[PDB]
RNA sequence: CUUGAGUGCAGAAGAGGAAAGUGGAAUUCCAUGUGUAGCGGUGAAAUGCGCAGAGAUAUGGAGGAACACCAGUGGCGAAGGCGACUUUCUGGUCUGUAACUGACGCUGAUGUGCGAAAGCGUGGGGAUCAAACAGGAUUAGAUACCCUGGUAGUCCACGCCGUAAACGAUGAGUGCUAAGUGUUAGGGGGUUUCCCGCCCCUUAGUGCUGCAGCUAACGCAUUAAGCACUCCGCCUGGGGAGUACGACCGCAAGGUUGAAACUCAAAGGAAUUGACGGGGACCCGCACAAGCGGUGGAGCAUGUGGUUUAAUUCGAAGCAACGCGAAGAACCUUACCAAAUCUUGACAUCCUUUGACAACUCUAGAGAUAGAGCCUUCCCCUUCGGGGGACAAAGUGACAGGUGGUGCAUGGUUGUCGUCAGCUCGUGUCGUGAGAUGUUGGGUUAAGUCCCGCAACGAGCGCAACCCUUAAGCUUAGUUGCCAUCAUUAAGUUGGGCACUCUAAGUUGACUGCCGGUGACAAACCGGAGGAAGGUGGGGAUGACGUCAAAUCAUCAUGCCCCUUAUGAUUUGGGCUACACACGUGCUACAAUGGACAAUACAAAGGGCAGCGAAACCGCGAGGUCAAGCAAAUCCCAUAAAGUUGUUCUCAGUUCGGAUUGUAGUCUGCAACUCGACUACAUGAAGCUGGAAUCGCUAGUAAUCGUAGAUCAGCAUGCUACGGUGAAUACGU
């Protein structure tokens, strides 16, 4: 207890590894490589909004594929900004790259999307209930069998800290078999700080 | 009783206070296991003066708090509290018959 | 709820040396538990020489008690005893006065015990008779 | 005039009253007899009584009280109250009749009389009981409860007082307004061969249940708190206060009548939800119980407090701080202190000036660092320049940075009750309303588990389940693993075989599933068969809504405030560990179940790259030399201890004991003094099982003996993981 992401009860059984590469003891070097990734995909947090990206390394090479609704975008029109990727990572990476977009489909029903979203329109000065009746409204809209969704910290840029969650559709958490995608978001403009705990159920 | 002080730094005058109250309840029964007292300034900011004490009885035992202006009537408030908290127990009071 | 049996004794064909062992095997150690035991099995079986169970089976009826007593206001019941319990009991003191002899060997403070309790002598005769000194004193305010 | 009222006529019942008069039991006492040693009372005792003969038993006597069963939600009374019987006097009530009067009635201020118990007076009597009171006991204390006794009084008459929760918390009378069911005094009709049996109707009273209606709601409802009428009395926020002054009554006690000053913004009634109970009904729990083993007693360690200090850094503490943070304080760490120190700074980006970015020494310095020598020296692109990865020192102002504060400005993260069995909602109903319903009643399970019944129905979270491990088998595959047939080596060492064990992945398996019984047949439960495993096999993970303004600004981030030649940052040393002491937690001794010594058998897990260092060699050993092998089913780490076999010690403060201090050494580190561990020699403290009090544990458990791993230069009485050995108890709640 008191309660964990049941990702991490859930991962080993229903869902690959979020970053992946062969199994040798440098993981110093090569955990703290894939980081200096995983710190710059933030650049693209704000052009792309992309759920995440689990990486392969091949055996001289390295394969990201990255899990966004803005596809066009990050491929731009004809790859005028993929390439200048490839090279300002490979600047850094001190090795290269196959980048390969893998673009989201549903297609915009994902958690992180949807609670950077919920985060961002309250970053803009909004009565943050309405913005969860919308999300969930086209929620099961779209297609799901259980929701919730919590928020923490100083609800209207007011006093103490307080809570809220609006829950609907069943939502199997203390099972084992839910293959349910948590997700957490974090934004402020003034007062504090007002995360996010979004929950979802799909399919199993 | 680790009589600490929470941003207040304990006196022997603070020390000798305490103690001499906690000597009248030699009524009942002392019998003197042990006895601990928080005491704190919380800010809220007219501020406090917090009291928090626990006493360890015979086979139990009962805490004790209590907040107000300044640590004399802290002390003196929470008195008043640990006897009743105290009195009574017991006597019960015999049987079976049959 | 059951109470774990003990097969038979190994040595002798008896039973209660094994439930007697173990109240020997202390440390979990049973090696020289049963060491030390059944060379009193040598020296009792020496002195008077005898079977083990002369001596060892009247001390064990010279000790073993009948009646015991439990508390409930306060007041203590004289209660008979399941024999489990009785044997049980009766084995107690015979280990838990057996050290209280207050003497060097290993095995002559026991075999002196069930010796001088098959004579009905010592605490353990003695403790079967102030225990039942309780019963029947006790009869009164509480069967 | 009679239908109101009343008298009559005939009936009926009645603890209705006042005075008087008898009767019996029962207590207390007394006399007498019997007869010995306790009685009596208590939660447990004592106070008390008892050899002068109690109490008990028995006869008799005394006298005062109250009058058992009947007795009834029964009656009578205007109200208080009225219960042995009989007598004298007397009032009152209900029924039916009605011929008489002929509206004579209802209410009723003032006024007047009745009136519980207590009490006052004149007297009398005085058994029990018992204020006051005396005493014991209890209690931290007890004037009190409790026990022992005992006065007033309780009792009679006569007088007085004139109150009460004097309550149906409901003013008197008249009349209408659904039912049904009882009990009491009557009357009338029918039936019955005779009603005694029974049925029907009616009056009066009396209770119970319930429409309408009323009601704030509780609830009343033909004995209205309904519907209307007549008369009386009473209320105007609470407190102050039914109090003061005044007046009348009273022997007095006190009563009757009855204000304000000022004060408060509430006081209050009915009902709902939640909590609480020194309440109940039920259930589970090392909560009890039954056992075993421990703390607290000695020495050591560790954290904290307390002490101290230039600094002895910050926080964390009831269970849920105190072997925690911190899973490694000689420097580093370190936050703290001293000094030597710098300021766009320790370090980061931007703009400007350049550049491949500086190695080895010398001088001083304690280093930091400077003074220099010195070699960092546009490497990709360049068409001549530039662009550029990366740079120098300087400027550049933003800035940097803050272990500066605020865990009550917060996020995040986590303990908690609790792995308890509960916790909500959509729809609908109910109800003025909050709110309830579902979630309740019966069974049942470990559980809101299921089933039944039910203005409830349905859904959610929660439990189980799903997953990991473990117990059995089948298959798949055979090396570094195994040797079954073998031959063979010191040795599974070699040949060979994967058969066996082993080895990692999919199989089958346990699901009340099969049966028998019990059971509202259902739910289920008890039993039995098999099965490796029967009742969610065992454990692990997962910890509902939520409480604790729980904890953390010092994980990280961060709202706000503050600083900025310092509240920042650099260096050498100290310190974070001092001790008269205390708290917790652990470790080691207090011994023959044993200590000293020799020989010998048995594991699991897991580490290893320049790390694991095999053998050999040196040495009293710590360790030192060498070097085979090996990124591991291999080789090495690494050898298990308890134990088994013996010898001795033979109950000493002992070969217990193992702190203390010194001496001489090994490893690491630049460096073992404040402040590393270990080896050899000596020295041998207290301490004989720990007092009151107090802690855990239900089976491979406890208890005990070992093993490895991280944290790491060095270093664990700690933590995590692994095994070896290995019991007692569990009635019942």
């Amino acid at each position: 207890g008191q309660k964990i992401n049941p990702i991490g009860l859930r991962v080993g059984i229903i869902r690959d590894w979020e970053a992946k590469w062969y199994a040798e003891k440098d993981f110093a070097s090569l955990l703290h490589e894939d980081l200096k990734i995983r710190k710059f995909i933030d650049n693209e947090l704000k052009e792309a909004s992309v759920s995440h990206v689990e990486i392969e390394r091949a055996a001289n090479r390295i394969n990201i594929a990255i899990h966004t609704g803005k596809p066009g975008m990050v491929i731009g029109k004809g790859g005028s900004e993929i390439e200048k990727l490839r090279n300002k990572l490979n600047a850094l990476t001190d090795k290269k790259v196959h980048i390969n977009v893998i673009e989201i489909k549903k297609v915009d029903l994902d958690a992180r999307l949807v609670a950077e979203n919920i985060a961002r329109q309250l970053e803009n000065r909004a009565s943050f209930r309405r913005v969860q009746k919308q999300a969930i409204t086209r929620a099961m809209k779209l297609g799901a069998k259980g929701i919730k969704t919590q928020v923490s910290g100083r609800l209207g840029g007011a006093d103490i800290a307080r809570a809220e969650q609006y829950s609907e559709g069943t939502v199997p958490l203390h099972t084992l078999r839910a293959d349910i995608d948590y997700a957490h978001a974090e934004a402020d403009t003034t007062y504090g700080k007002l995360g996010v705990k979004v929950w979802i159920y799909r399919g199993e | 009783f680790e009589i600490h002080g929470d941003n207040l730094t304990i006196t022997d005058a603070i020390r000798n206070y305490i103690e001499e109250k906690i000597g009248k309840l030699e009524r009942y029964f002392n019998d003197v296991p042990n006895a601990v007292a928080h005491v704190k300034v919380k800010t809220y900011s007219n501020s406090a003066t917090k009291i928090e004490v626990t006493i360890p009885l015979k086979n139990v035992t009962l805490r004790a708090e209590e907040r107000n202006d300044d640590l004399y009537a802290g002390i003196d408030l929470i008195n008043n509290k640990l006897e009743r908290q105290v009195r009574k127990y017991k006597t019960r009071i015999n049987r079976k018959s049959r | 709820v059951p109470k774990r049996d003990v097969l038979p004794d190994p040595i002798h064909n008896s039973k209660l040396v094994t439930k007697l062992i173990n109240k020997i095997m202390l440390d979990g150690k049973r090696g020289t538990a049963q060491r030390i035991l059944y060379s009193a099995f040598d020296l009792v079986e020496q002195r008077s020489g005898r079977d083990a169970l002369e001596v060892f089976e009247e001390a064990i009826n010279n000790i073993m008690p009948v009646l015991e007593v439990k508390a409930r206001s306060n007041y203590q019941v004289p209660v008979e005893v399941r024999p489990e319990r009785r044997t049980t009991l009766g084995l107690r003191w015979l280990v838990n006065y057996a050290r209280l002899r207050g003497e060097k060997t290993m095995e002559d403070r026991l075999a002196n015990e069930i010796l001088d309790a098959a004579n009905n002598t010592g605490g353990a005769v003695k403790k079967r008779e102030d225990t039942h000194k309780m019963a029947e004193a006790n009869k009164a305010f509480a069967h």
